[PDB]
RNA sequence: GCUUGAGUCUCGUAGAGGGGGGUAGAAUUCCAGGUGUAGCGGUGAAAUGCGUAGAGAUCUGGAGGAAUACCGGUGGCGAAGGCGGCCCCCUGGACGAAGACUGACGCUCAGGUGCGAAAGCGUGGGGAGCAAACAGGAUUAGAUACCCUGGUAGUCCACGCCGUAAACGAUGUCGACUUGGAGGUUGUGCCCUUGAGGCGUGGCUUCCGGAGCUAACGCGUUAAGUCGACCGCCUGGGGAGUA
RNA sequence: ACUAUGUUCACG
């Protein structure tokens, strides 16, 4: 139904899990009609300030179409999970490509 | 919100004369053509037309003698909030009979001077000095 | 909010065709459609007084169209209310 | 100078910080329109994108961290 | 704010501070600026600005100086 | 809702009832009920140890489940029931296997909702977990003070503990008193808040409402004679002695805490 | 009957419009510890106040609560009250583009209903900062004040009540008509985007001025000009918006 | 820094 733009950050030691993390978040959305348009793993990028007393967070950009039930279920999996240091979910205005 | 169309006509004439404007366009009507022609026939307005089929726009052409305008003053008398119907003998004479009062009588729209001689009164629309 | 399919469904049913979309029959139904969607919004929230003013505009607007329709024709006025579930 | 370009239009996005870091001062604050040109519309899109970039620690809030 | 000035120089030169903050932290968030009073004291600082700028166009008088 | 009763009689005037519309109207599940005879405040020796208790309505004990022993087994909430033995309400939980048990009803709960408990499970209101597995800065209740025991802390209507911090094997809990107590991380805790939060807005209204709750009248020391209570005597409303219990110990600001054993666990005393 | 009034449908644009739920960073306060050695704090000048029990300053870790620097403007949105970190959920309206439809469905509105800053009030929370009352210290002829150090209701949230403000453009609502200029802001079309262009036509808006109006000050296409519809209100000052 | 008051009617 609606387009989104998820940009979440992950802790250094659990960056090896991120390949596994993406495959679970894809499987939740890809089944329910809307496809993921563009993923792009950013990598272990430096932080502008220390979050949780550490530097270097592992950024991941999904950008995906989904209904409201699946996206809010994905929104809850970030809060009830110590690996993910912050995330945000933006709104529609069509699909996009490139840009970093 | 546009309750009296006739008062609006007489403002466009009044404000057009203040602005020193040549012509005055507005939406037309049955009562608009009747008043506009009576003003023309005596000689406040210098010619007019009713150009249009579906959405007619009656435009007047205002008269000027000197730098001053011809229509000294013009005002609504029988406004819709208070209708004013005067009897034959009780008909007014604007500016002691050298200005006219447009009066809707039973034999069509006419001046106060013609109403006296024709032998009838009616709704006094507007004084024109 | 009323989606494109929701309005177009009501428009191509009460009126003549999808082309016709301004009739008092159509207009009242679109308001009744939005008003009934807004009841679930004002079930909770409650303090949303600014949206209520938009609703009470739609409510009053609907009464003016129905009061117009009644004076215009008593036949189609009564038939419209039986289908929409107004009068109460 | 002004906006993006002559035939740019586009939208000011938070992800890119190379072109975005020009619009903030050395302290970390957002630079006003009366200094850097920019129309009121694109300054508001910019100001929002700075604040979103700050949430993700792409840009810093300040320089006392 | 973070000003090193290489090595041979010293002599302060930290206008970076004075032309950035200081006034914002101090003579503003020192004591209570009563919500309304800014709306008053700005709109009079704003009215005094265009008063000068409109006068600056008409400042070219005879003078004879 | 919290419905105020109309003043059709003096005694009715001030009554405020807590009318829960979702509770079951009928007899309870017998297998979990049992007899609960009253003490009247007296003990082995037959003597009034606790004053002001005696009488009231007869009331049976429901075997409520504080331990929550069922691991990895889903359980459907069949119906919310009234409990006379408690401030809070209870929920008749039907486990997927066949068992039925009474548990304390949290806030967000109705007849039809599903609850799971154990080690894994999901983070949701009603789902019992070890406190290690629960996220820090979350609302819990029915909290154990020892691993494998029942559940001591936050069981009354609207009561809840908040998990403040998590130091390795220990969990710092901020209790409803305001006391910050350190408990073991292996201990369990039921997520969310204990239901029936309107309970506190009930106001009884009459003397007999306290008498049919099993309370008896509290005579003031000042009203008594000097032989009875330390406050006593005087020819017409005297006092002039410092406030005290019937046994001379000072009330009104006098710390009676003297455990010593569990003073290590208390991170900070209430205020 | 008709279509220019009024309303509906399509498509986009902007916005601190609203309600509910999250979370972010700076700071402030207190809490625990490290460092450390006499002051700190304040003021017109002092004192009360905190400090050799080791304060202030400095660092580290924690808990809280409230408010969102810069962007931010004679900027925007809202009927008014009013509304500013960032993100999703539901949601009201506004404006533009060219059509299609309805066919006067409109404008005002006594009674009536709804919303309505702040301070209050009730009940349950919450309480860092600030701060009526209150206390102490100065000031003073006196100081129930102004200044200083403390500091409770309150200020914050949920649910109701209150129904007032210089609730102010001190300017009722709707519509028509009548020289300009300089901006801001948001649209939309036509050529070359042939280079941050231009050239047009719509909304909202700040400033200066023409005729005209005004007791004057001033207002001046957003009139206080020129007219129409309807409403509210006024009839010397005190008494009194009181009995 | 703080810093009070000027009896009544008249003369213009
Ligand atoms: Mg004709
Ligand atoms: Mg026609
Ligand atoms: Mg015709
Ligand atoms: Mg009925
Ligand atoms: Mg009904
Ligand atoms: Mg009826
Ligand atoms: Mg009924
Ligand atoms: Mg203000
Ligand atoms: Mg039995
Ligand atoms: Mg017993
Ligand atoms: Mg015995
Ligand atoms: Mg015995
Ligand atoms: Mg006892
Ligand atoms: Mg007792
Ligand atoms: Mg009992
Ligand atoms: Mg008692
Ligand atoms: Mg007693
Ligand atoms: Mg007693
Ligand atoms: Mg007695
Ligand atoms: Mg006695
Ligand atoms: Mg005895
Ligand atoms: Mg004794
Ligand atoms: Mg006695
Ligand atoms: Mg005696
Ligand atoms: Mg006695
Ligand atoms: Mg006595
Ligand atoms: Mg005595
Ligand atoms: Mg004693
Ligand atoms: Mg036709
Ligand atoms: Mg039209
Ligand atoms: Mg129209
Ligand atoms: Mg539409
Ligand atoms: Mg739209
Ligand atoms: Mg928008
Ligand atoms: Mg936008
Ligand atoms: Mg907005
Ligand atoms: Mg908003
Ligand atoms: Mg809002
Ligand atoms: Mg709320
Ligand atoms: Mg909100
Ligand atoms: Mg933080
Ligand atoms: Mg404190
Ligand atoms: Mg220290
Ligand atoms: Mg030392
Ligand atoms: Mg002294
Ligand atoms: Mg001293
Ligand atoms: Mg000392
Ligand atoms: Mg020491
Ligand atoms: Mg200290
Ligand atoms: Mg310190
Ligand atoms: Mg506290
Ligand atoms: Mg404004
Ligand atoms: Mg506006
Ligand atoms: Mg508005
Ligand atoms: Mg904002
Ligand atoms: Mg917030
Ligand atoms: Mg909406
Ligand atoms: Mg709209
Ligand atoms: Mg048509
Ligand atoms: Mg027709
Ligand atoms: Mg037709
Ligand atoms: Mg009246
Ligand atoms: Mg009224
Ligand atoms: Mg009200
Ligand atoms: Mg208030
Ligand atoms: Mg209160
Ligand atoms: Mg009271
Ligand atoms: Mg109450
Ligand atoms: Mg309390
Ligand atoms: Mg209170
Ligand atoms: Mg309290
Ligand atoms: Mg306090
Ligand atoms: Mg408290
Ligand atoms: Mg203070
Ligand atoms: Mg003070
Ligand atoms: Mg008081
Ligand atoms: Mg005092
Ligand atoms: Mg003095
Ligand atoms: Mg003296
Ligand atoms: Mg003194
Ligand atoms: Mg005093
Ligand atoms: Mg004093
Ligand atoms: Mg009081
Ligand atoms: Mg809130
Ligand atoms: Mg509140
Ligand atoms: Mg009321
Ligand atoms: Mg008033
Ligand atoms: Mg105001
Ligand atoms: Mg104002
Ligand atoms: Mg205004
Ligand atoms: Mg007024
Ligand atoms: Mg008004
Ligand atoms: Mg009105
Ligand atoms: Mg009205
Ligand atoms: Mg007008
Ligand atoms: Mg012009
Ligand atoms: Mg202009
Ligand atoms: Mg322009
Ligand atoms: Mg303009
Ligand atoms: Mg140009
Ligand atoms: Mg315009
Ligand atoms: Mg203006
Ligand atoms: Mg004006
Ligand atoms: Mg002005
Ligand atoms: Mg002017
Ligand atoms: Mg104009
Ligand atoms: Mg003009
Ligand atoms: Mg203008
Ligand atoms: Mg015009
Ligand atoms: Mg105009
Ligand atoms: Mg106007
Ligand atoms: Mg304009
Ligand atoms: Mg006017
Ligand atoms: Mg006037
Ligand atoms: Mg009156
Ligand atoms: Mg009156
Ligand atoms: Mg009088
Ligand atoms: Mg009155
Ligand atoms: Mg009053
Ligand atoms: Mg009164
Ligand atoms: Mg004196």
């Amino acid at each position: 139904m609606r387009h989104y733009e998820i940009v979440f950050m992950v802790h250094p030691d659990q960056s090896e899990q991120v390949p596994g993390m993406i495959e679970r978040y894809t499987a939740a959305i890809t089944g329910a009609e809307g496809k993921i348009h563009r993923l792009e793993d950013w990598g272990r990028r430096q932080l502008a300030y220390p979050i949780n007393k550490l530097h270097k967070a592992h950024y991941v950009l999904m950008n995906v179409e989904a209904p409201q039930e699946v996206i809010d279920e994905l929104e809850t999996t970030f809060r009830f999970n110590d690996a993910v240091i912050r995330s945000m979910v933006m709104r529609t205005k069509h699909a996009v490509t490139e840009a970093s | 919100s546009m309750q009296d169309p006739i008062a609006d006509m007489l403002t466009r004439i009044r404000n057009g004369q203040a602005a020193n404007k040549a012509a005055v366009t507005m939406p037309s009507s049955k009562l608009k053509v009747a008043i506009a022609n009576v003003l023309k026939e005596e000689g406040f307005i210098e010619d007019f037309k009713v150009e249009g089929d579906t959405k007619p726009e009656l435009e007047l052409t205002l008269k000027y003698f000197q730098g001053k305008a011809v229509v000294e003053s013009i005002q609504r008398v029988s406004r819709p909030g208070l209708r004013i119907y005067k009897r034959k003998d009780e008909l007014p004479k604007v500016m002691a009979g050298l200005g006219i009062a447009v009066v809707s009588t039973s034999k069509g729209v006419m001046t106060d001077r013609a109403a006296r001689q024709a032998g009838l009164g009616g709704e006094i629309i507007c004084y024109v000095a | 909010s009323l989606s494109t399919e929701a309005t177009a469904k009501i428009v191509s049913e009460f009126g003549r065709d999808a082309n016709d979309t301004g009739s008092t029959e159509v207009q009242v139904a679109l308001l009744t459609a939005q008003i009934n969607h807004l009841q679930g919004h004002f079930a909770e929230h409650k303090k949303d007084h600014h949206s209520r003013r938009g609703l009470l505009r739609m409510v009053s607007q609907r009464r003016k169209l129905l009061d117009y329709l009644k004076r215009k024709d008593v036949a189609r006025y009564t038939q419209l209310i039986e289908r929409l579930g107004l009068r109460r | 100078f002004c906006r993006f370009t002559a035939e740019g239009v586009q939208e000011i996005d938070y992800k890119d910080i190379a072109t975005l870091k020009n619009y903030i001062t050395e302290s970390g604050k957002i630079v006003p329109s009366r200094i850097t040109g920019t129309r009121a519309k694109y300054q508001r899109q910019l100001a929002r994108a700075i604040k979103r970039a700050r949430y993700l620690s792409l840009l810093p809030y300040t320089d006392r961290h | 704010i973070k000003v090193r000035e290489n090595e041979p120089f010293d002599v302060a030169l930290r206008r970076f501070k004075r032309s950035c903050e200081k006034a914002g932290v101090l003579a503003e968030v020192r004591r209570r600026e009563f919500y309304e009073k800014p709306t008053t004291e700005r709109k009079r600082a704003k009215a005094s600005a265009v008063k000068r700028h409109a006068k600056k166009l008409a400042r070219e008088n005879a003078r004879r100086t | 809702a919290v419905v105020k009763c109309k003043p059709t009689s003096p005694g009715r005037r001030h009554v405020v009832k807590v009318v829960n519309p979702e509770l079951h109207k009928g007899k309870p599940f017998a297998p979990l009920l049992e007899k609960n005879s009253k003490s009247g405040g007296r003990n082995n020796n037959g003597r009034i140890t606790t004053r002001h208790i005696g009488g009231g309505h007869k009331q049976a004990y429901r075997i409520v489940d504080f331990k929550r022993n069922k691991d990895g087994i889903p359980a459907v909430v069949e119906r919310l029931e009234y409990d006379p033995n408690r401030s809070a309400n209870i929920a008749l939980v039907l486990y997927k296997d066949g068992e039925r048990r009474y548990i304390l009803a949290p806030k967000g709960l109705k007849a039809g909702d599903q609850i799971q408990s154990g080690v894994d499970a999901a983070i949701k209101p009603g789902n019992t977990l070890p406190m290690r597995n629960i996220p820090v800065g979350s609302t819990v209740h029915n909290v154990e003070m020892k691993p494998g025991k029942g559940g001591q802390l936050a069981r009354s209507a609207g009561t809840y503990v908040q998990i403040v911090a998590r130091d390795g094997a220990y969990v710092t809990l901020r209790l409803r008193s305001g006391e910050m107590r350190k408990v073991e991380a292996d201990c369990r805790a039921t997520l969310g808040e204990v239901g029936n939060a309107e309970h506190m807005l009930r106001v009884l209204g009459k003397a007999g409402a306290a008498r049919w709750r099993g309370v008896r009248p509290t005579v003031r020391g000042t009203a008594m004679n000097p032989v009875d209570h330390p406050h006593g005597g005087g020819e017409g409303r005297n006092f002039g002695k410092h406030p005290v219990t019937p046994w001379g110990v000072q009330t009104k600001g006098k710390k009676t805490r003297s455990n010593k054993r569990t003073d290590k666990f208390i991170v900070r005393r209430r205020s």
